[PDB]
């Protein structure tokens, strides 16, 4: 199988500021990534799939960019709205395997 | 207004069996592959089965081989996952998902989750 | 009112092989077909299910861009209901298919002196594939009913094998880009209209 590892489990920031996620593969999934946000009790929602592709509805803040394996997420407006969990999952082959996540939170 | 709904969840014994159903409405069901996940409380995303738009090839995890079927009925809109000699670690919320792309999308079958349901909730226990 | 990107698609410097075909998602613009439609300068244009002519009054969810580069022979293979080896191994299209093929010949740019060969198409596969699938593996094809352990020996295949393109070659031997509009329609956003 392919092992998908999300590091750091934790993250905090402050609105205005630019973040970045990152993950991790263990062979090769070419372009075949996806993102998912998740706020508390609500249904992930996809983000950016092909690893480069925005969703219609999304705003033009969140990009993603990566090939081969490994991988980032960039959002470079933190929005009162934009604090959640992130996943990262592969669609290359069977079985599809997702991320630990991370957390962003706030700073004071 | 694209939509899923899942039905079926509850408590159950171990060792019993369950059935889930998830019913699509606002866009052709017969084009499109479909998959479960579930998410354990306090834990994260776990993948669980796959079938494809025709329902030709099916594919589950390892965690659940040989216990879950997973099939579609395209002439009513809905997919099924049977869960048989279910154990206590089996407790989670379980979500229907459709995948982008008309067939398989643009590689193997296999592409990024757009539209999600809202998921049921199964407990194993006694 | 912004238009669609269409040169990036078009006019574009490098060109996909036909089982590593490409794709581009296009949305929220102002889309105008009747640059393409009458431009004069395709060879083919052929729009299964809606109407070239003067049908740019309409609005859809999303449009997918596949494009790739074939020989001239193989042209009449991307289309639905064809049988070959590009149909079967490298692109397939649905029976059902909905949206528009554009193929122009491409000697001037993608045929070499001593043969180009940058494009690389599938002779081997153990089934056919499903509408739009997309094969990147290099798995040698066994032929016989021995084992091949990995190695191209008796009945051991590389199944992926280049094309030959020269600027001598007669229209069949020479190459072809091709541009494949798909056409989604859902029901929430309808952002494609393209007044
Ligand atoms: C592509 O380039 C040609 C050459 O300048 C130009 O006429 C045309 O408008 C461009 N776009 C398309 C879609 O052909």
């Amino acid at each position: 199988d392919i092992q998908m590892t999300q590091s750091p489990s934790s993250l905090s920031a402050s609105v205005g500021d630019r973040v970045t996620i990152t993950c991790r593969a263990s062979q090769s999934i070419s372009s075949y990534l996806n993102w998912y946000q998740q706020k508390p009790g609500k249904a992930p929602k996809l983000l950016i799939y092909a690893a480069s592709s925005l969703q219609s509805g999304v705003p033009s803040r969140f990009s993603g960019s990566g090939s081969g394996t490994d991988f980032t997420l960039t959002i470079s407006s933190l929005q009162p709205e934009d604090f959640a969990t992130y996943y990262c999952q592969q669609s290359y082959s069977t079985p599809l395997t997702f991320g630990g996540g991370i957390k962003v939170d706030i700073k004071r | 207004q694209v939509q899923l709904q899942e039905s079926g969840g509850g408590v159950v014994q171990p060792g019993r069996s369950l059935r889930l159903s998830c019913a699509a409405s606002g866009f052709t069901f017969s084009r499109y592959g479909m998959h479960w996940v579930r998410q354990a409380p306090g834990k994260g995303l776990e993948w669980v089965a796959v079938i494809w738009y025709d329902g030709s090839n099916k594919y589950y995890a390892d965690s659940v081989k040989g216990r879950f079927t997973i099939s579609r009925d395209n002439s009513k809109n809905t997919l099924y996952l049977q869960m048989n000699s279910l154990r206590a670690d089996d407790t989670a919320v379980y979500y229907c998902a459709k995948q982008e792309g008309t067939y398989c999308s643009g590689g193997s079958c296999y592409s990024g989750l757009d539209y999600w349901g809202q998921g049921t909730l199964v407990t194993v226990s006694s | 009112t912004n238009l669609c990107p269409f040169g990036e698609v078009f006019n574009a410097t490098r060109f996909a092989s036909v089982y590593a075909w490409n794709r581009k998602r296009i949305s929220n613009c102002v889309a105008d077909y009747s640059v393409l439609y009458n431009s004069a300068s395709f060879s083919t244009f052929k729009c299964y299910g809606v109407s070239p002519t003067k049908l740019n009054d309409l609005c859809f969810t999303n449009v997918y861009a596949d494009s790739f580069v074939i020989r001239g022979d193989e042209v009449r293979q991307i289309a639905p209901g064809q049988t070959g080896k590009i149909a079967d191994y490298n692109y397939k299209l649905p029976d059902d298919f909905t949206g528009c093929v554009i193929a122009w010949n491409s000697n001037n740019l993608d045929s070499k002196v001593g043969g180009n060969y940058n494009y690389l198409y599938r002779l081997f596969r153990k089934s056919n594939l499903k509408p739009f699938e997309r094969d990147i593996s290099t798995e040698i094809y066994q032929a016989g009913s021995t084992p091949c352990n990995g190695v191209e020996g008796f009945n051991c295949y590389f199944p992926l094998q280049s094309y030959g393109f020269q600027p001598t070659n007669g229209v069949g031997y020479q190459p072809y880009r091709v541009v494949v509009l798909s056409f989604e329609l859902l029901h929430a956003p309808a952002t494609v209209c393209g007044p």
